[PDB]
Parts: structure tokens; sequence; C-alpha cells
């Protein structure tokens, strides 16, 4: 519960920034917070999806975008589900499919 | 349940694939063939 | 950004680089976490004045990234700059490995102390009895009764029978506690044979613990020695519960082995 | 703020085109594919190909 | 104001005995004040704008002497000074021509994940303005596709500055690439076509490539050894790996996991 929220809550403005902490997120130990309650856990895979988007999707994270999508709930799409619905394919337009 | 933090705020699908392929292509054939009769 | 000047080859800008490694070790701590680890370069270099503090900040950054014994070797080799502060949430990080490798090595030193023993880096045992004196002086003797077992060391626990806590029944009932949680015979008999001699060197030497320990300990001459002390004192009223506890608790082989020592 | 990822798609557009034409036609001049792909230069359409 | 550098900074003193007093001068900056971003005393900027201009010209003559490892030391410090949210000059006539110069050498560093992790730092300054930084990103963007000739047109069509040491790394890293694409499934090429695909008329540079790789120097001829014959028809490697994978199937099939 401290391994979970303190990392998307760490991520949310570093993504908006261009700080080095994407490779720090590579070498981070807390990349798994161990069943992070399907809300932070669900969006977490998106938050690491846009990491390899700006660091050059090589079809690695379209499964973690897809996985972030399928772990997302039934509430409304306008929250973030628009942007995973857009960005999820944005990286597969990068592939060609 | 469903707190869902907000950073921002058939009938359709067979029609959507024929929308995909049948998208922006001449739209109005009654005259295209009848003008290819004499030009082609 | 300050990482860029780690190639100055002037032993003042390494010092100035480590000037900015303790106050600002939370933001580009993320930066120099995996990229540059040139602590051991200047640390093993003949360039001195700047290696002392260098192993501190590597013990900071390598701690959080799982390089624990990496932070423990630099923790030992960091020196006087390292142990100077115990006023943080970081001394908790480093003695957790220091006293760890201490006592898990000291189990093997309970196995084979003689030969191939520890090359202690003089603080690996130094903060042991240092913070152990903090246990002796911070009034906590439910833990000063315990870390003196954690060291697996007999004479420091024998030392703490004389402390700033008295002996009414303290460090006497402790064997009622440790006889229960007693792991083996090998650690048991060693501490047991030395506590019951200072029990005889006590003001009022207790008798049921020194009979009970000796049927726990198989010394069929020493209870004839203190039994000879009770013949010499010549009171069978106090030479009694030393004796019918011995007959009641002891075996036919043991009583048949101590009887020669009694009749002689 | 996706536009920096949007800007790089001309590569996959033109690989889409060359897989499309290279799949479609078989013995096709390079002096047709620059014009059909509106590339305005066949001389480097040797080089994209 | 403790200057000691207000005389030989603008005039070309090319690797003369200034740079020692220049570096020790910057050491003398450190004794007065650290190059920490100076969170307090925003009014005091002589440690900031007056030191940083010396540090960016100190970045500038490093590439003229070809000082690559200490070059990025200066440039990394420059980036970690424009990291400052404290109100400074927003740019100068140098911030494009040094930050994008780092982008252009870093282009020549063959490190593209760092080439594109920059791009949050100037979103609007990409297409809609700032043509001098539009030029390297469209340049490397042309290095994405089969754009050769256009890249060699941008080689010489620089509006910003010299960029010469970067277009010479770029003059090579495409030299071995065209030397790569002699080796594609071609016919006989005479000594004119692939002779002029780079930028040469007839030196022995085509003897350097034609003896470097094949397409051997002949009677107006480039020889095609287009074999690609040896590698197929292997059952044993699927008979090893697949026979591993079938037992792998059998693991989680009957025996409990």
């Amino acid at each position: 519960d401290g391994q979970a929220t303190l990392l998307n809550l760490l991520l949310r403005n570093y993504l908006h920034y261009s700080l080095y902490d994407q490779a720090e997120k590579l070498v981070s130990k807390s990349v798994f917070p161990e069943q992070a309650n399907n809300n932070e856990w669900a969006r977490y895979l998106y938050y690491t999806g846009r990491i390899k988007a700006i660091q050059l999707e090589y079809s690695e994270a379209r499964r973690t975008m897809t996985n972030a999508l399928r772990k997302a709930p039934q509430h409304t799409a306008v929250g973030f589900k628009q942007t995973v619905h857009k960005l999820l394919i944005v990286v597969e337009l990068l592939l060609g499919e | 349940m469903s707190e869902k933090k907000q950073p921002v705020d058939e009938d359709n699908w067979d029609d959507d694939n024929v929308e995909d392929d049948f998208s922006n292509q001449l739209r109005a054939e009654l005259e295209k063939h009848g003008y290819k009769m004499e030009t082609s | 950004g300050i990482i860029s000047l780690l190639d100055e080859d002037e032993p003042q800008l390494k010092e100035f680089a480590l000037h900015k490694l303790n106050a600002v070790v939370n933001d580009f701590w993320a930066e120099i976490s995996e990229s540059v680890d040139k602590i051991e370069v200047l640390y093993e270099d003949e360039g001195f004045r700047s290696r002392q503090f260098a192993a501190l900040v590597a013990s900071k950054v390598f701690y959080h990234l799982g390089a624990f014994e990496e932070s423990l070797n630099y923790a030992l080799g960091a020196g006087d700059l390292f142990n100077v502060n115990d006023n943080s949430e970081y001394v908790e990080t480093i003695i957790a490995k220091c006293i760890d490798h201490y006592t898990k090595q000291c189990v093997e030193n309970a196995d084979l102390p003689e030969g191939e023993k520890k090359p202690i880096d003089q603080r690996l045992e130094g903060i042991v009895n240092k913070m152990f004196q903090r246990c002796l002086d911070d009034h906590k003797y439910k833990q000063a009764i315990g870390i003196a077992l954690e060291t697996r060391r007999l004479d420091v626990f024998e030392k703490t029978i004389l402390e700033s806590n008295d002996v009414p029944g303290m460090l006497a009932y402790s064997l009622k506690l440790c006889m229960s949680l007693m792991q083996n015979k090998q650690f048991r008999n060693k501490v047991l044979r030395v506590l019951v001699k200072i029990y005889m060197n006590l003001e009022k030497p207790d008798f049921i613990n020194v009979c009970q320990c000796l049927i726990f300990l198989d010394d069929p001459q020493a209870v004839s020695d203190i039994l000879e002390k009770l013949v010499k004192e010549d009171n069978l009223l106090m030479a009694y519960q030393i004796c019918f506890d011995l007959y009641e608790s002891a075996s036919q082989q043991f009583l048949s082995s101590v009887i020669q020592n009694l009749r002689t | 703020g996706t536009y920096t990822l949007i800007i790089r798609l001309r590569h996959n557009v033109i690989k889409t085109g060359v897989r499309m034409i290279s799949l479609s036609y078989s013995r096709i001049s390079l002096a047709d594919i620059a014009q059909k792909l509106q590339l305005d230069s066949p001389e480097d359409a040797e080089f994209i190909v | 104001m403790y200057e000691q550098l207000k005389g030989e900074w603008n005039r070309k003193s090319p690797n003369l005995s200034k740079c020692g007093e220049e570096l020790g001068r910057l050491k003398l900056v450190l004794l007065e004040l650290n190059f920490l971003p100076t969170t307090g005393t925003k009014l005091t900027k002589q440690q900031l704008i007056l030191a940083r201009d010396i540090l960016e010209i100190g970045a500038q003559w490093s590439i003229l002497r070809k000082d690559i490892p200490s070059f990025e030391r200066y440039m990394a410090q420059l980036k970690c000074y424009y990291f400052d949210y404290k109100e400074q000059l927003p740019e100068s006539a140098y911030m494009h021509q040094l930050l994008g110069l780092n982008l252009l050498f870093l282009l020549s560093q063959n490190r593209v994940a760092e080439f594109h992790t920059e791009l949050e730092r100037l979103p609007a300054k990409d297409i809609q303005t700032n043509v001098y930084i539009k030029h390297p990103v469209s340049l490397e963007q042309y290095l994405m596709e089969g754009s050769y000739n256009k890249v060699f047109l941008a080689k010489g069509n620089i509006p910003a500055e010299s960029y010469t040491f970067f277009i010479d790394i770029l003059l090579d890293t495409i030299r071995d690439e065209i030397a790569g694409c002699i080796e594609k499934a071609y016919e006989k090429i005479l000594f004119t076509e692939a002779t002029r695909i780079l930028f040469f008329n007839t030196p022995k540079k085509m003897t350097d490539y034609a003896k470097k790789r094949g397409w051997v120097l002949g009677p107006n001829n480039y020889y095609s050894f287009a074999s690609q014959q040896q590698k197929p028809e292997d059952t044993t490697i699927p008979s090893t790996e697949l026979a591993k994978q079938v037992i792998e199937y059998a693991r989680q099939l009957e025996m409990i996991v």
C-alpha cells in the first residue's frame, strides 16, 4: 500500500516532465507492488506504457496498454480510458497494424 | 465502490467496417459510369 | 549534473562533488543510482581526504536498490564519518545488516571459532558492544538480557549480571526463560556451567538452581564440592533441598556416580 | 501532447505504401512509384525502396 | 566583481594558454560560491548568468578543439542550469544553438532514446516555430526513412552555425551505410552510378570501398555474390527446441503446479 500509490503518484508529473526517472523506473525495485488493488495496479501499466511510448515503443508495451485497458473498470471512458483507447493504438500505428 | 478519479471531466459495427473500407470514394454513382461510357 | 565532474583529477573537486551528495540525495539520487558508481575508484585510489565520505553515500544509494551487502562493506569502510550520526531513519538501515552478518557469522563462530574466524572491520563488533552499552544505560534490561544472548557470547552476559539493574531475582529467572527457549545443549551447557559458579560466588548462593543446573549439566563432583561446603558449614537444614531435589530429580546412574564423590 | 509521437508516422505510412505496392504489382518501374506515392523524386525512390 | 576573464573570451585564442587560467578561473568560481542552483537570493545572479555564460562558451570552444568527454560535462551542467525554474533569461541567442547542438551531436552519438527523451523540453519549438531546432529533428527524421540525398542536401544547408564536426560524424555514419547498400541484391553497376552515389567523381575511395567490401573492381563492373544459400533446411534445431517445448507442455499438463 506504500509500494503501490507512491509510484504512480511519483509518476504523474515526471511523465509531464522530462526528468530521467523512466530509467530509474527501469532500475526501480517497486515496479511490482504485489496486487495493487486493481485501480492503481490497472492504471499503473498505462503509466509505464507511456514511458516506452516516449522512449520508443518497440511493441513491448502495447500488451501493457492492452492489459491496463482490460483491468480498467466500468465507470466512464472520459477519465483515462479515452487516452489508453487512443494511445493504445497510437503505438500500434507505430507498428503498422 | 467506483470512486474513479477524473483527470479530465448489431446496428453499428457491420456499418463500421463498411464505413472503414467504404469511406471516401465518389459517393454518388449514377453518373460516373455513364460518363465513362463515352470517355472510356 | 554534478556527476559530470567526476573526472577532474584534482583532489578538491571530488571533495566538492561529495559536498553535494548528502543534502541533495533525494532528487538526483534517482539519477546517480545505477549509472555511476565511481566511489571505489577514489576510494581505492591513493587520493585520500575524499573516500571517507564517499562510501557513506554509496551506502545510502546502494541500500535502497537492494545492494545491501554492497552498502555493508562501504558501511564498514566508510569510517568515522559514517557512524557519527544515530539521529536518522538511516542508522536503522545499516545496523540491520551489520548486526545481521555479525550474529549469523557468530553462529559459525559458535561452530568453529578456533581457526578461520572473522576478520572484523573493527566496528562490526564495535557498535555491537557500543549500542549494547546503550542497552545497559538506557534502562532497558529486558533487551540487555537479550542482546547478550544475540552475541552468543558468554562473558558479556556474565558481565551483565553486574549492571545498573540489580539482582533480586533478575539474571536468575532468566535461565527459567532461556531453559525453555534453549536451542541445543552446545550453547546451554557453556553458559550454564559459568552462571552457577557466580551463583556460588553470590552473597546468598542459591541451591535449587545449582542442583537443577548440575543434573542438567552432569557434574557429579561439584555438588559434592558444595555439599562439602554444606558439611563444612554444617547445617543439614540448608543441606536439604540441595539433596532431596537431587534424589527426586536425579537418576540412578547419576546418583550412583556422585556417591563416590560424597563418600570421598 | 501526443504530437511528438504523431510526428514520426511518415515512416510507417511509406512502409505501408511500399508493402502495399510491392505486394500489389510485381514488375513495376521506379519511375511510377514516386509519382503514385507523390514522392516528387524517383532519384531517391531508388533509396527509399 | 571578481571577473578575471574579461579580455580574451571573444577573440579566437585557439587552444592557447588561456584555457588553464580559464579552468582555474572556474575553480575560483567554486571557492566563492558553489554552482548549486542558488535557491535563495534570486537577485544575486552573478553566480548564475555571469557564471553560466562563461560555462557555455566553455562548452563552445570544446567542440572546436574536439573535446568530446569534457564537452558533455559543460553541456550537462548547462542542461542542469536550465533545469532552474528560477526566472532567468528564457533563452539567449545560444540556447537553441547549444541545446539543439547537443541534440545534433547526440544525434551523432547514435543514441536515439536520448534523442527523443529531450522532446518534452520544447513542445511548441518543434514544428510551429524554432526552425534551427526543426532542422536536426527533421534531419534525423529523414535518417529514419530512405531519405539519403535530402540528408546530404542538409549537409551544407545549415542556417544555424558551422555544425561541421557533427556533419562529419554524419559524413561517416552514412559512408559505411552506403557501403552497406553496395551489398544489396543488385545487378552489375558500372564505375559511374555507385561511383557517384556518395559524392565522388573517381578517387581510389571506390578502391577503398571496392576492396573494403566486394562488388569487386573489374571491367567497369561490380560483382554480385548474391548467394544467401547456406542457412535453411534445419530440422534438428526444431527437433531440439521443440522437443524441449513438448516436455514443457507435459509439465503443466498432468503433474500439478
